[PDB]
């Protein structure tokens, strides 16, 4: 089967950066591209950003800027993603996404959520 | 149209049409 | 692209028929999803294209609309229909995704 | 428990024109469209004319196109037949036809029927 | 076009059984077609659609069976309130085409 | 009411050829091709050559593309086949199949099998032989297949047993069969073994003897 | 070209069990699947399309579930009627490709052979080359095996085996070996035997022969 795994969440000292990667394993990239998404303590679901296979648009959110650069390993099919200067409201579940619509049906392959929190 | 998040194209082996006095999601 | 839900909060009895509303703002076509959120989990695709259906999905649930205006409908409840419904939109690269709706139950 | 009702006939003479129009009570016109059955006296049906949903799909047979008009009347759920240049050959009577498959069982429905008579 | 062909108008039988009626068209329409039942003095009435199908209502002793070019229909039970007319049908998009028909008489 | 049917298969010789049909009765034959799947004699199933309607594209498959050649006919609605420099283990029962889905569901028909045995060998009657009860019957050196085993003229008889056939050593088949017997009523029945070739009508009889 | 493999070749569950077969890709369907069925001595049968839909007629403990590359099929409360071999087909262009194939059978408590009397030949020695036939009848499991003692001697690379299929009575099989001697060789020695060997047996049996009648 596909699944999708992430590593990377802890308790971080407000104004230090921290880093989140995403594993892919059973199946191959290089076809559509995968998506982040995040959703706040108790809020609605909100989109973050997007990456193709290779390079492709970058395409954030109005609500970030480029302080939140990602980019995909280029010998593993594996996507990273670099957080810095974040805030007291920044606190969410970060998911992991890849969705891609075909001839034959829908593919959705959720992801199984990490937690960052920011405290003193 | 046609999106990026959906490929082009059709299986030889089935025909893509819709009888318009049936309605589909049936069995 | 701003995008709205209107029924913020809705309930019904054991079985009755509950609209959603989920009016874009500009112009797409016919390009648009639900999905269905359980409390302390993922979410799930429920219907694509504003009115086909997924696999393995009770026949109950039942898009409509075109164009702007685009409603889901619901002919029975039952008690495990208790969720939390999003309406997305996936045209274009980018996806954003809606407001909330929070259905229940009374006694 | 639909039902449906035409009203029209009578004998006209060789060109004129005529007026018939079966209309919609019992059920709210919705998806779908409406036929119109012609039926010789002692031969077998035949189909004549098709009006879809609000205003498209209009299609005649051969022998009829060119010379029918068929239209539906905003707000109001009747169908409207306008015949010019009546000829022999053309006395039968006249059925109207609803028919569509979904979910359950098949809806069918079927007109009462009028005659009409073409004659000196 | 899309012509329907029928079995001969004149059908006889004593209350027997097994009595065939074809129905062969001339191009590729595949398992869309219905057939009707007309009495003498009244309105048609549907038998069978999606021909290897059934209907609710009738008493049984109704089959079919094919694909894309000939589609058969079957009694078996032939009381003495069957006799009258039967029609194809064909639909596949906007508007029918009926056939010719075929009368059940009873030989005596 | 289809009722696809195939004709020809023989022994073939080792390098030579021979030609197919597989007739199409009950429909027409405008739409979408018909393939040809091969089931080696035990063994799982195989894919050979497929044919487009009206001569279109033809792909075939990879352990024997350039050897066969496929086409169709215009007045009659049939399929041929032309092979040539066939081995020894091309011997297996060739299928006449056609599929294809469409939104009121799927379609499929199948065909009935001709067997083909390719060796060097000339046709030959059994020999049966008698099993002694001190109950059953024997072959030997019978070819081509099948062979079909009766007792008693008919009936299953309670306990009848049909071993397969085992391809013996040089190139004639053997096969045996067994009948199981209580311990008394011996003989008050004369039990029979019969034997039928259809390639070579011998129909012989035997009878066996405490 | 796509390459099909199937994780099991044989399986051996009871009545009202739950069992699972899994189709494994190459490269990559889109949920283009299907899985046939073949009884012995007919043509085979579609059963499911499209990797979750059903055809009609098909009862209702029949059921799959799909991905990119990695399908699998389910069977509920087996009953008795479903000994037969499963096949995985795929459909993406024009053309085929089938897969390997899956055997299902029925288990029971094990059980003992009875084996019988061996008769010797005669009007095979009259024609030429004898042969003689070591037969079992009525055991379980399938594995056995035969060897044979011609003055105590062991032969290799001259004896073949056949095995009947699965009965449907009380799932039981059989079995039979046969040697090819030659004429000459038959009319010296004096002592053969039949030696069988099962799991189910506590020891070893033997049989012997009966010359002159």
């Amino acid at each position: 089967q596909v699944k999708l795994v992430e590593s990377g969440g802890g308790v971080v000292q407000p104004g230090r950066s921290l880093r989140l990667s995403c594993e892919a394993s059973g199946f191959i990239f290089s076809t559509y591209g995968m998506h982040w998404v995040r959703q706040a303590p108790g809020k609605g679901l909100e989109w973050v950003a997007v990456i193709w296979f290779d390079g492709s648009n970058i395409y954030y959110a109005d609500s970030v800027k480029g302080r939140f650069t990602i980019s995909r390993d280029n010998s593993k099919n594996t996507v990273f993603m670099q957080m810095d200067s974040l805030r007291a409201e920044d606190t969410a579940v970060y998911y992991c996404h890849r969705n891609f619509y075909d001839g034959s049906g829908p593919f959705d392959y959720w992801g199984q959520g990490t937690l960052v929190t920011v405290s003193s | 149209n046609a999106n990026p998040n959906v490929d082009p194209n059709a299986n030889p082996n089935v025909d893509p049409n819709a009888n318009p006095n049936v309605d589909p999601n049936a069995n | 692209i701003q995008m709205t839900q209107s029924p913020s909060t809705l309930s019904a009895s054991v079985g009755d028929r509950v609209t959603i509303t989920c009016r874009a703002s500009q112009f797409i076509s016919r390009w648009l999803a639900w999905y269905q959120q359980k409390p302390g989990k993922a979410p799930k695709l429920l219907i694509y294209k504003a009115s086909s259906l997924e696999s393995g999905v009770p026949s109950r649930f039942s898009g409509s609309g075109s164009e702007t205006h685009f409603t889901l409908t619901i002919s029975s409840l039952q008690p495990d229909d208790v969720a939390t419904y999003y309406c997305q939109e996936y045209t274009s690269y980018g996806r954003t995704f809606g407001q909330g709706t929070k259905v229940e139950i009374k006694r």
